[PDB]
């Protein structure tokens, strides 16, 4: 439930191919930027370093949870479907 | 006045408390029963409020929350929704016993005390909780209902006053948090009696999620007296704030354990001998003595002295009034092991809803279960008073408040037993 | 011990027979009028009662055929049959013999009461007599501590005990008679022995004391 993770804005490169090693099974690669990911504090910085360096990008809005009406009260409720059956 | 007791039986409200007299509508009528009700009715709600407040009548469930102002919460327009009055009637504190002669003897009290209050809060039924265990008492209070419902007093036009009123007796099914006003809402619902987080108020959400008013039933019988003799009457025993009379279960170490009722802010000591034939062995005899009911802490026998039966006194005591049910432990008692098998009741009641009485009851009572035998260390005891403290404000409903207090009290008044246990028990295996 | 979760056997399993005579049925719809319409979840305490009153205890087909007769889920069912201790799970004796041992009525010599039934029926706390005609248990206080010590043996108290006297009433049991509620001690109930301390003068009649205007 916490949401500390979700305050700052990302950067990530597109997942390229990953191998098994023939002699013990780890997973091999050939891409040099498999792990790079880089923190922004807005969305315009991350677009700005982005188009600095050249690089394509795809950018997603920010989610936020939806504002919701909690009532403890309609959990019973005299003619309301919101009646909790047990607590 | 500034001494209190020696009420009288003019004075008394529960005139037929030992059952020597009819407990039927016949017997109740020659009483003063059931007298000038349609009267009571007709002045309204307005004025039926007013008499409680005046009288300055507090709760008899335990918490002691003056009734008038209580009552007067129902006081407001309807919204379409039904009305309701619930009396408490699960009575199960350990050491009181004073509602269940209140059903058995007097039930027509009872039932014109449903009429009385549910008219002062606009109310349509009344639904009497009556714990399950009082199987004889339920079916007493069901033929008292059938009688005033033959005889016109309650149901459609109740007393003749164009005013309808129903009293329905439900029985519970053993469990002492349900007498807690919201855990009896739901246990009338159909649920497992588990309280109810507040807000919202039974007043404004209660049972099946109407406008409702949980009383105890010493509070609703003593009503109608209240309207018919005024409230300037009642309000002239006990102390200011703390008036009246009241039933008190004496039971423990005394020589003659009973119910008796008497004036409020009468002395614990004046009470125990006057009426409850002293001390077991002496009043020199006396240990400690729970003032309240199991959920207030004991006091010793130093503080008994002096200390006066009503809310403010023993508040000042660090205890509380509580059911006015007195159990007292003389000298040869195992002060330990008494508190500690009232922490294995409140273990064996909590309805296990909320986290700190869920499991920090049973901490308590592990805890405790050691301290008996002496199997501890005696810096455990200033970590079971920090337990206590945390479960204490934590919790849903009253009940985890109730299991801290017992350990408070005995660890308040007794430290020094506790500890000269652990140096027994010490050396008994070093 | 007592365990909260069924597992079920021969004995106790959901085509264990179990029905409503016609007699309780219009007992239950009498129960059901009591609450408001569209709120007859409220009848499960008594419902589930009155299977147990007909039935000795509660197997998961009486809980299922309650929770039919009232169209609720029958987990709803479960969680108060498993709640509210009364409720018996399992088959008890034909006298459940419940022994109050709370502080009050401990303090006034509840072991002895206990101690004396062990050892007349010849089993201990929690099990049944091997004819199956008692239970025995410790309880809770039941409310008439001031008529401790005190035990309830189905619907009926039986108070101001010693280890005479419920020896009394355990023969009377097994005799076949009904033994008769209440103390043991000479009073009759919650007065103080050795007379009346109040209430000793006759009750002051209808209108005594009534306020002027009413
Ligand atoms: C665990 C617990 C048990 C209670 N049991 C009772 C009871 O058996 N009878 C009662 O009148 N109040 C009992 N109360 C107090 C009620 O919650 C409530 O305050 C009271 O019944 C109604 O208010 P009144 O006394 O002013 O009339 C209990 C509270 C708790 C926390
Ligand atoms: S304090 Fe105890 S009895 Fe009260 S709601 Fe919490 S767990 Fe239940
Ligand atoms: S303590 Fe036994 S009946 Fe109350």
């Amino acid at each position: 439930s916490g949401v500390n993770n979700t305050k700052k804005w990302k950067m990530e490169f597109d997942t390229r191919e990953r191998w098994e090693n023939p002699l013990m099974g780890w997973a091999s690669t050939a891409d040099p930027l498999s792990n790079m990911v880089l923190t922004f504090s807005a969305k315009e910085d991350a677009i700005a370093f982005a188009e600095k360096n050249g690089w394509s990008y795809d950018v997603e809005e920010k989610k936020v949870p939806k504002p919701k009406s909690k009532s403890y009260g309609a959990n019973f409720s005299w003619n309301k479907r919101t009646r909790v059956s047990t607590k | 006045k500034t001494s209190f007791g020696s009420l009288k039986d003019e004075d008394r409200i529960f005139t037929n408390l030992y059952g020597r007299h009819d407990w039927r509508l016949k017997g109740a009528l020659r009483r003063g029963d059931w007298y000038k009700t349609k009267e009571i009715l007709l002045k309204g709600p307005d004025w039926i409020l007013g008499e409680m407040k005046t009288s300055g009548l507090r709760g008899r469930g335990g918490a002691g929350f003056p009734t008038g102002l209580k009552w007067s919460f129902m006081n407001k327009p309807s919204d379409g929704r039904p009305k309701y009055l619930v009396v408490n009637a699960d009575e199960g504190e350990p050491g009181t016993c004073k509602d269940r002669e209140i059903m058995r003897h007097d039930p027509h009290k009872l039932v014109e005390g449903c009429l009385v209050g549910g008219r002062a809060m606009g109310a349509r039924a009344a639904y009497i909780y009556i714990r399950g265990e009082f199987y004889n008492e339920a079916s007493n209070l069901q033929v008292a209902i059938r009688e005033a419902y033959e005889a016109g007093l309650i149901g459609k036009n109740a007393c003749g006053s164009d005013y309808d009123f129903d009293v329905f007796v439900v029985r519970g099914a053993g469990a002492y948090i349900c007498g807690e006003e919201t855990a009896l809402i739901e246990s009338i619902e159909g649920k497992q009696g588990k309280p109810r987080l507040k807000p919202p108020f039974p007043a404004d959400v209660g049972v099946f999620g109407c406008p409702t008013t949980v009383a105890n039933v010493e509070t609703v019988a003593v009503s109608p007296t209240i309207c018919r003799r005024g409230g300037t009457w009642f309000a002239g025993f006990g102390r200011e704030r703390n008036s009246g009379t009241k039933l008190f279960n004496i039971s423990g170490h005394v020589n003659h354990p009973c119910t008796v009722e008497e004036e409020m802010s009468v002395p614990l000591k004046e009470l125990i001998e006057k009426h409850a034939g002293g001390v077991t062995g002496g009043w020199d005899n006396l240990l400690a003595v729970i003032p309240g009911g199991s959920s207030t802490p004991l006091i010793p026998k130093s503080v008994c002295e002096t200390v006066l039966m009503d809310f403010d006194a023993l508040v000042q005591a660090q205890t509380g009034l509580g059911t006015a049910a007195v159990i007292v432990m003389d000298r040869s008692t195992d002060i330990v092991k008494a508190i500690a098998r009232l922490i294995e009741f409140y273990k064996h009641e909590s309805c296990g809803q909320c986290t700190p009485c869920r499991e920090g009851v049973d901490w308590m009572n592990k805890v405790m279960a050691r301290f008996v035998k002496g199997d501890a260390r005696p810096a455990e005891i200033d970590s079971l008073w920090e337990i206590s403290k945390q479960i204490e404000g934590h919790t849903i409903c009253a009940l985890g408040d109730g299991a801290a207090w017992p350990v408070q009290g005995l660890i308040r008044h007794f430290r020094p037993e506790l500890e000269d246990r652990m140096q027994r028990f010490a050396q008994q295996h070093r | 011990g007592a365990l909260f979760v069924h597992r079920d056997t021969p004995e106790n399993n959901p085509d264990t027979p179990f029905d409503f005579t016609p007699e309780n049925y219009k007992r239950i719809e009498a129960i059901v009028k009591n609450y408001p319409e569209g709120h007859q979840a409220a009848a499960v305490l008594p419902v589930l009662d009155l299977a147990q009153r007909q039935n000795g205890w509660l197997p998961i087909s009486a809980m299922n055929k309650v929770a039919e007769v009232l169209q609720v889920p029958p987990m709803r069912v479960y969680e108060v049959a498993t709640f509210y201790t009364m409720y018996n799970r399992k088959p008890v004796g034909k006298y459940h013999i419940q022994v109050c041992t709370t502080t009050p009525c401990m303090l006034r010599d509840s072991d002895s009461i206990l101690e004396t039934l062990q050892r007349k029926l010849g089993i201990k706390v929690g099990e049944t007599t091997p004819d199956k005609l008692f239970t025995l248990i410790e309880v809770e206080c039941l409310g008439a501590c001031v008529n401790a010590p005190m035990v309830q043996i189905n619907d009926n108290y039986y108070e101001d005990l010693t280890p005479k006297d419920i020896e009394e009433i355990i023969d009377e049991l097994k005799a076949g008679k009904v033994p008769k509620p209440g103390p043991r001690s000479g009073r009759f109930c919650c007065e103080p022995a050795g007379g009346l301390t109040s209430l000793t003068e006759p009750p002051k009649g209808p209108g005594f004391g009534v306020q002027a205007g009413l």
